[PDB]
């Protein structure tokens, strides 16, 4: 509320690589600006703005730079929206079994999404939907324009909590 | 992998096997660069089948693996089947390994080739053991715990890597020699944490750009220099009874920021490597008393010194 948004929503995309990551935050914009040494590297996050409610809202995707090498779950407590991703891949589902259960009781206010396939060349199935009912998360097949509608909803369920 | 690529290379050197001053012997300018670069091509890619250890055989392999273009390929095959054709119509004759100048021009202009494909190779490895020094002298820096200089050398490595234009696996294999120590993996482990929470922490309604990119461009670094060493979704073995301060790697980060950001860059209304000094200050004041904690950390984090009362007693 102090550039050119007024509410901003932190999302963790929590999910290994080989994963098929990328191909949700394509829709996403990275970040216009640029100096020296970002330019070498790069960044771990995309930005988005929306209008909602007749206001600007921001929203910020971190695909946390080198979350492969560390499982081990602490607090790592600021994002306003976890988001885990998975199917054409059969311990993609497996692993992440493990980490949204953990997530889960430790955390609540914030809000979560199960997800997808890309380079289409599926051993997953639509409810082997079943396990995140089990703790009560919406999940979804994706991959589109479908992807990036099912983000401008997500962000409509946080701003409901302000 | 440890199968001495500095052999490989040697293999490679002994093939570059140069042309002819005009007057060309089959043996010696042909068939033994073909052997010797086919050697290199096994100790490079550590050619193995439980079945090389023959020619055709280690040509079926490279194509089987993709290890090199198929063009690149192709012409050490239809170049060693010309050399065995020879050799064998000159040994039916009469020099039975020397031949006619004008004859072997065809063979000659295609091993030329072979001779590029030696240098473009040797040089890549000798980038490849200048890359694993730097590399060395980073996981050496963490080994001491100095922080500065990890991220400092982190930087070196990333830098010559897209110079020689080098990727995450083409190093890897030549990694096997060294390791990154459980109790250094606790250090990276901090390093990843206290950046993930920073990054984050400083996307704020007053600015959500520079710093978290300044700070993500950090971890990302950090990332990278893990990706030399581990595969894909391979888990790092940190030691949990070993752990850093988070406030003393804070203004590791911290520093290096300083030192890397333009003297141009400005997160907000306020000059980055100042606004990093403030941070720098804030936290050694907290350590000074004993009031550092994740709340009170976080304060400083996300703080774009919008209170400029408060900033600006620092400078005074």
């Amino acid at each position: 509320s102090m550039p050119e948004y007024d509410y901003l929503f932190k999302l963790l995309l929590i999910g290994d690589s080989g994963v098929g990551k990328s191909c949700l935050l394509l829709r996403f914009a990275d970040d216009t600006y640029t100096e020296s040494y970002i330019s070498t590297i790069g960044v771990d996050f995309k930005i988005r703005t929306i209008e909602l409610d007749g206001k600007t809202i921001k929203l910020q995707i971190w695909d946390t730079a080198g979350q492969e090498r560390f499982r081990t779950i602490t607090s790592s407590r600021g994002a306003h929206g976890i988001i885990v991703v998975y199917v054409t891949d059969q311990e993609s589902f497996n692993n992440v079994k493990q980490w949204l259960q953990e997530i889960d009781r430790y955390a609540e206010n914030v809000n979560k999404l199960l997800v997808n396939k890309c380079d289409l060349t599926k051993v997953v199935d639509y409810t082997t939907k079943e396990f995140a009912d089990s703790l009560g998360i919406p999940f979804l097949e994706t991959s589109a324009t479908n992807v990036e509608q099912s983000f401008m909803t997500m962000a409509a369920e946080i701003k409901k909590r302000m | 992998s440890f199968s001495n690529m500095v052999s490989a290379k040697k293999f490679y050197n002994k093939a570059i096997f140069t042309a002819p001053k005009a007057e060309v012997s089959v043996k010696t300018h042909i068939m033994r660069p073909i052997d010797f670069m086919l050697m290199g091509l096994r100790e490079e890619f550590n050619l193995y089948s439980e079945d090389h250890l023959s020619a055709p055989g280690t040509i079926r392999l490279l194509r089987e693996k993709n290890l090199l273009p198929e063009e690149q390929i192709a012409r050490i095959e239809s170049v060693y089947n010309q050399a065995m054709s020879k050799r064998f119509e000159l040994h039916a004759e009469h020099e039975h390994d020397e031949m006619p100048y004008s004859d072997a021009k065809a063979m000659l202009d295609e091993v030329a080739k072979i001779r590029e494909l030696g240098v473009q190779r040797v040089t890549r490895i000798e980038n490849l053991e200048n890359a694993k020094k730097l590399w060395d002298n980073a996981n050496s820096m963490l080994e001491k715990g100095n922080i500065s200089g990890y991220l400092k050398a982190a930087n070196e490595l990333h830098k010559f890597m897209k110079e020689k234009n080098l990727k995450e696996d083409d190093l890897r294999p030549e990694l096997s020699d060294k390791t990154i120590s459980p109790k250094g993996y606790a250090i990276l482990q901090s390093l990843w944490g206290a950046a993930s929470d920073y990054s984050r922490a400083a996307a704020t309604l007053t600015e959500s750009t520079v710093e978290p990119g300044l700070v993500s461009a950090v971890n990302k670094m950090s990332a990278f220099f893990m990706d030399c060493k581990l595969s894909p979704n391979e888990r790092a073995t940190p030691d949990p009874d070993f752990k850093v301060g988070k406030s003393k790697i804070l203004v590791g980060i911290m520093q290096f920021i300083k030192d890397v950001a333009d003297p141009t860059s400005k997160i907000w209304m306020h000059n980055t490597k100042a606004l990093m000094n403030h941070k720098i200050a804030a936290i050694q004041k907290l350590e000074r008393s004993n009031n550092v904690n994740d709340e009170t950390l976080e304060s400083v984090l996300s703080s774009k010194g919008e209170n400029l009362s408060e900033y600006l007693s620092y400078k005074y």
